[PDB]
């Protein structure tokens, strides 16, 4: 399972 | 209400039984629970600060990533001007980072990387970020 990254964009309320 | 605060506490403290690094999926669960409890954001911030004070050193970087994820998600969802989380986390941020830098040596670079992203993206002002970088 991929680890958290602080460059990953925020999610849109799906 | 306080049921949403309790659910956030449960989601975050469950990390203490998980091996870091912590997953993107788990971080999303914690962040969704924070936003569900946003009318009690002061309680959410207190719980994250308690986590960072109490956790084993391996969990300091995961704790910082929780701050990053929550503050960015809130700024994204509500706007940079209306976000309640960044301003609230800023009140005790010196004490928070004094705890984060008790992490193992190989994790210090991960803290500095997040501070540099916060500076570059304006998540906090340089007046807040620079002393936290100086602390490293």
């Amino acid at each position: 399972s991929p680890s958290y990254s602080p460059t990953s964009p925020s999610y849109s309320p799906t | 209400g306080m049921d949403a605060v309790n659910a956030f506490n449960q989601e975050l403290f469950s990390l203490m039984d998980m091996k870091p690094p912590i997953s993107r999926a788990k971080m999303i669960l914690i962040t969704k629970a924070a936003i569900k409890a946003i009318k009690l954001y002061k309680h959410v911030v207190q719980i994250v600060e308690k986590f960072i004070k109490k956790c084993k050193p391996e969990y300091k970087v995961p704790g910082l990533y929780v701050i990053d994820s929550i503050v960015r998600q809130s700024r994204h969802q509500f706007g940079t001007d209306k976000d309640v989380f960044g301003p609230r986390f800023s009140k005790n941020i010196t004490a928070t980072f004094q705890y984060l830098y008790l992490c193992p040596s190989e994790d210090k670079s991960k803290i500095v990387r997040v501070l540099n992203l916060w500076q570059k993206n304006g998540v906090f002002k340089i007046e807040i970020i620079q002393p936290l970088l100086d602390m490293a």
